RNA sequence: AGGGGAUCGAAGAUGAUCAGAUACCGUCGUAGUCUUAACCAUAAACUAUGCCGACUAGGGAUCGGGUGGUGUUUUUCUUAUGACCCACUCGGCACCUUACGAGAAAUCAAAGUCUUUGGGUUCUGGGGGGAGUAUGGUCGCAAGGCUGAAACUUAAAGGAAUUG
RNA sequence: AGGACUUUUACUUUGAAAAAAUUAGAGUGUUCAAAGCAGGCGAAAGCUCGAAUAUAUUAGCAUGGAAUAAUGGAAUAGGACG
RNA sequence: CGGUAAUUCCAGCUCCAGUAGCGUAUAUUAAAGUUGUUGCAGUUAAAAAGCUCGUAGUUGAACUUUGGGUCUGGUUGUCCG
RNA sequence: GGAUAGUGGCCUACCAUGGUUUCAACGGGUAACGGGGAAUAAGGGUUCGAUUCCGGAGAGGGAGCCUGAGAAACGGCUACCA
């Protein structure tokens, strides 16, 4: 779900304030800005060497990662950029002292640096609005397949 | 189908106390049934019980002496604070003076005393007096 | 005695000796053993008749008793386990048999239900290997599919 | 009464309102 | 072993289950629906006035014989007419023709009592004055 | 039961059942109590010495009073091997 | 009945009782040796058996399925295993 | 709709009985009953007892299967079967006695193990009538099925059993 | 106090939190009480104790526990260590 | 209750209950184990879908260190200083 | 990119066809402002909460705006409707 193209669109596609020489004889591939979004979680390599964009990424856009962290488990991987997570949750009904099922969709924003898909359960962080719905940003993917790590049987 | 284990024991239980019998015959006989029989040996209200292994859940037989009245489990093992161990046992309990509310805390599974004796609540597993 | 599709109480079974390790008077080899269950699977027969035919023809009482392995388990280390597990292929088998004995009398209700009944049965035998992943997660039984399976 | 008889006379009626529903429908 | 279930996650069926079956009541179902409000005399109104229509009198039931001296009044906050039940020996006299007419409930939850039928209301006030000052005699009918 | 001090409070402590551990009711009117009398050396019944059961009015009515009254005499030394534990 | 042993009922009562409903199940069947008139060789079956078992020497069977155990071949001289 | 078309028989035709009798008694008698396709989805569709699971009490029988008999007739000389007899076991429609348990009782071996109240789980009921009516959906060619109140009225309606 | 890996929960103990008024409840002769947060004691020459506590049963945060209940490991070894 | 002897209507006498309060109407709570999670009933009183399959929901067999010995810290009831 | 004090389909341009839902979404009703709380009281609960405190909204119904740090103010203006 990734275009082959680092920038697809019109606009060019840069990070904004970090500059590459041209006229600099270095000529390495580029000067790609990251930071460390902090709480002892790693920065993955796909985002340290990657070449994507993501103005949205907390790891190398400019979007800061803080208050809640939210850990669930992928319902939707299929819209562009961005992930629906299934939350599940029991509620205590006191009058009857048992508790009931219940289930939230929190939208977040996937950066490219993560391989996501249906199933996988993510560790998500909050961070500002991002656009009318998505308030989180994809910080881990806990489990890459979970059940689907060892696939064929071969002896 | 069988789902809670210790509910057919406990019925078993009574079923062969009210008819004046000395003895029974629990199959399944899980962990908690054993911790369960243990409690009710170390208060008295059973006798002397024993295990079977047939390399399949085992089973147990269990000697009765008369003692006992009642057994019970609490099948929804409530989530009890222990501010709510008190009412379980009003509500359970006949009298104050005895009983015991057996309950699961993660300190294993105690007499509601024992428990409160400890400061520390957990599910409720069910009822011996 | 549940019979999950029907009224029947029944408790008809076999009880599995105590003693897990070999019996006294057997002298059989265990490589042996394991050379003939998979000599029975390279006949082309599926694990039940495998054990059957051990436990009738010669002095196996059962293979994890002898071997330490299962028959199913034996064939899978070698490779010879079938694509579909033999339970789900006889239903399938049974199945498409009376889809045939359907369209050759319609008016038969009767075999209309029990055929609900196999498909149902099938659906949920299904989902369980499913689950477990011994099939893969885009198997699934309609017409024509159960005929390619058996054929 | 019987429970069938009022039925019928119950569903005799549902007759005439149905038919006179069905000339002005 | 009983017929609701008994899990500690079966909350949401319990809770639509009593629900559900709180509809079987009278008191809720007319409390939920707002019955009172929509179609009783009065929307959930102990008292209400109204003017005298005319002065009729009703026969008892079976098993008590008499004539029960009523008055239909046609009320003044929607317009509906009901019939009500002026309480004494000598008071149908008292209240005259085409007056205000404060009428209370019967007492028996707006269903007619004991033997007067199609009634559901007492009358206390009459032109501004009750009933029962006109009845001993402590206050008079100021007729205007 | 017992009063702080020390003292019964109870009146009539009752009698329980010699089979079954269970009490016997005040108005119990089922159960019984049995005597068997001591035996001297040479067979002469000693007057005013013996061994009393008190067997419940419930295994009376269902129907074990006889094998339990068995196996009490048994266990006190009464009869030579009328009841066997494993039946 | 109301006092009773069953840790140590009789065995007597052990074989009154139906296989899955003894203290510890054990199956009732066993193994047989059977030698047929033909060739010395000892073959072992079962007393269930439910297939037509032949001396792997000679085509001729030494038992026959049935409804409960096996019926064996009119010839052939068994011992108990 | 197509096929048949004996019997019996809604409607109908009458002959009786009666004060009336287009009801019961009787004789004929279409549709129907019998079928191949397509609808219908309702019955006192009842065991008026949901399903799965455990335990609790004694007595025989009965059906299907399986074990053993130093058993009996069988006859194919003996045996193998089969058919019985005795004992046991599993499963099923059932049944007798009893309360030591439960019920308002009639009664129930489950309608027991429920104020000593919790094995899992689905559906339904909250006085009677209005009323399984109207309306609104939905299914049906139609008949009608599923879902389904209120206004209002009423002090009872109802269950079991006791004596007349 | 730093890199390093963190199976994840449900549950439960403790604590920080859940504004005051209200409820509970300590002290206090408003003449008693509803109340109020007052008051008390000197020799009469300024000296004073107060304005206590608990609960909220959900959501969040931290914390100790590991029975009960659930998920995950190593089966093609692509497993664990040196 | 009231049909010529009204302990019930209208009055007089006596008495009863609360008392500066008492009576009515509607609403609501406890009574209501007549909403029943604790805690309701379904054979006949109202109420087991005609039966079966089946997604969601609810629930789901047993098993994975239990023992011991010592030292030692608080808290008790100990015997007495 | 515009606007915003500032994030944000908040708006525009071009793309993608997506988001919620039997764990009740959406729609309908509320003689519904939310809460702290009130009545009731074995325990569990049922009903109420317009109002002495905290929030929100409104100034006849609607829209629009100047001044300022703060108003879409109404004991401030502009217009329509009544
Ligand atoms: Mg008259
Ligand atoms: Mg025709
Ligand atoms: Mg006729
Ligand atoms: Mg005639
Ligand atoms: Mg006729
Ligand atoms: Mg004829
Ligand atoms: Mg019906
Ligand atoms: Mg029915
Ligand atoms: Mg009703
Ligand atoms: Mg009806
Ligand atoms: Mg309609
Ligand atoms: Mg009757
Ligand atoms: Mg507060
Ligand atoms: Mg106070
Ligand atoms: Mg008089
Ligand atoms: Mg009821
Ligand atoms: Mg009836
Ligand atoms: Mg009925
Ligand atoms: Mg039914
Ligand atoms: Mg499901
Ligand atoms: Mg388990
Ligand atoms: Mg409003
Ligand atoms: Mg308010
Ligand atoms: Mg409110
Ligand atoms: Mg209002
Ligand atoms: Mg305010
Ligand atoms: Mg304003
Ligand atoms: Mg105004
Ligand atoms: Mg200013
Ligand atoms: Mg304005
Ligand atoms: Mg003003
Ligand atoms: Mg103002
Ligand atoms: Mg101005
Ligand atoms: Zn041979």
């Amino acid at each position: 779900s990734t275009e082959l193209t680092v920038q697809s669109e019109r606009a060019f596609q840069k990070q904004p304030h970090i500059f590459t020489n041209p006229k600099a004889k270095a000529n390495r591939k580029t000067k790609r800005w990251y930071k460390n979004v902090g709480l002892g979680f790693k920065t993955p390599k796909t985002a340290i060497e990657g070449s994507y964009i993501d103005k949205k990424c907390p790891f190398t856009g400019l979007v800061s990662i803080r208050g809640k962290i939210l850990t669930g488990t992928v319902v939707s991987t299929r819209m562009h950029r961005t992930i629906v997570i299934r939350r599940d949750y029991l509620h205590y009904v006191p009058k009857y002292n048992r508790y009931e099922k219940r289930h939230k969709n929190v939208p977040a924003h996937v950066s490219p640096a993560f391989r996501v898909q249906v199933g996988d359960i993510v560790t998500v962080g909050q961070c500002r609005p991002i656009s009318k719905t998505v308030r989180f940003n994809v910080l881990k993917v806990a489990s890459a397949t979970g059940k689907a790590n060892k696939q064929f049987a071969k002896f | 189908t069988r789902t809670s284990v210790l509910a057919d024991a406990l019925n078993a239980i009574n079923n062969a106390e009210k008819t004046g019998k000395r003895q029974v015959l629990i199959r399944p006989s899980s962990k908690v049934i054993i911790k369960f029989l243990q409690v009710m040996q170390k208060h008295g209200y059973i006798g002397e019980f024993e295990y079977i292994d047939d390399h399949r859940s085992g089973k147990i037989v269990v000697q009765l002496n008369g003692r006992l009245n009642k057994c019970g489990v609490i099948s929804p093992r409530f989530n009890v604070k222990i501010a709510d161990v008190e009412k379980w046992t009003a509500n359970l309990l006949p009298a104050r003076q005895f009983g015991y509310v057996i309950l699961t805390t993660s300190a294993g599974i105690m007499d509601h005393e024992e428990a409160h004796r400890k400061h520390v609540s957990g599910k409720i597993l069910g009822f011996v007096y | 005695m549940g019979r999950m599709h029907s009224k029947g109480k029944g408790m008809s079974s076999s009880a599995i000796p105590y003693s897990r390790n070999a019996p006294a008077w057997f002298k059989g080899s265990s490589d042996g053993v394991v050379e003939q269950i998979i000599k029975y699977a390279r006949k082309g027969l599926t694990p039940s008749q495998i054990g059957v035919l051990l436990r009738d023809a010669h002095g196996v009482t059962q293979a994890k008793v002898i071997t330490g392995n299962k028959i199913l388990r034996i064939l899978k280390s070698n490779g010879l386990a079938p694509e579909i597990p033999e339970d789900l292929y006889f239903l399938i088998k049974k199945a498409v048999s009376v889809r045939k004995h359907l369209e050759r009398n319609r008016k038969d209700k009767d075999a209309k239900f029990r055929l609900i009944l196999i498909e149902s049965r099938i659906h949920r035998l299904a989902r369980y290997y499913r689950t477990v992943s011994v099939l893969p997660p885009n198997w699934k039984y309609e017409s024509a599919t159960a005929s390619a399976l058996v054929n | 009464m019987r429970a069938k008889w009022r039925k019928k006379r119950t569903r005799r009626l549902k007759r005439k309102r149905r038919k006179v529903r069905a000339r002005s429908k | 072993g009983k017929g609701k279930p008994r899990g500690l996650n079966s909350a949401r069926k319990l809770r639509v289950h009593r629900r559900n079956n709180r509809w079987a009541e009278t008191t809720y179902k007319k409390r939920l629906l707002g019955t009172a409000f929509k179609s009783s005399p009065f929307g959930g109104s102990s008292h209400a006035k109204g003017i005298v229509l005319e002065k009729i009198g009703i026969e008892s039931k079976q098993p008590n014989s008499a004539i029960r001296k009523c008055v239909r009044v046609q009320l003044i906050k929607n317009g509906k007419k009901v019939t009500a039940f002026v309480p004494n020996d000598g008071c149908l006299n008292f209240v005259d023709e085409n007056d205000e007419v404060l009428l209370a409930g019967f007492g028996r939850k707006g269903k007619a009592k004991g033997d007067i039928p199609g009634v559901r209301f007492k009358v206390v006030k009459v032109s501004g004055v009750s009933l029962l000052a006109l009845w001993k005699e402590k206050k008079e009918k100021p007729r205007s | 039961m017992e009063n702080d001090k020390g003292q019964l409070v109870e009146l009539y402590v009752p009698r329980k059942c010699s089979a079954t551990n269970r009490i016997i009711k005040a108005k119990d009117h089922s159960s019984v109590q049995i005597n068997i009398a001591q035996v001297d050396e040479e067979g002469r019944a000693i007057p005013g010495e013996y061994v009393t059961y008190a067997l419940s009015g419930y295994i009376r009515a269902r129907g074990e009073a006889d094998d339990s009254l068995n196996r009490l005499a048994q266990q006190d030394g009464l009869l030579k091997n009328v009841w066997s534990y494993s039946r | 009945v109301l006092v009773q042993d069953l840790l140590h009922p009789t065995a007597a009562s052990e074989a009154r009782k139906h296989k899955l409903k003894t203290l510890v199940q054990s199956p009732r069947s066993h193994f047989l040796d059977v030698k047929c008139p033909g060739c010395l060789n000892i073959t072992t079956v079962f007393s269930h058996a439910q297939t037509a078992v032949t001396c792997e020497s000679c085509s001729t069977v030494l038992c026959t399925p049935t409804g409960g155990k096996a019926k064996l071949s009119e010839g052939t001289s068994f011992r108990r295993k």
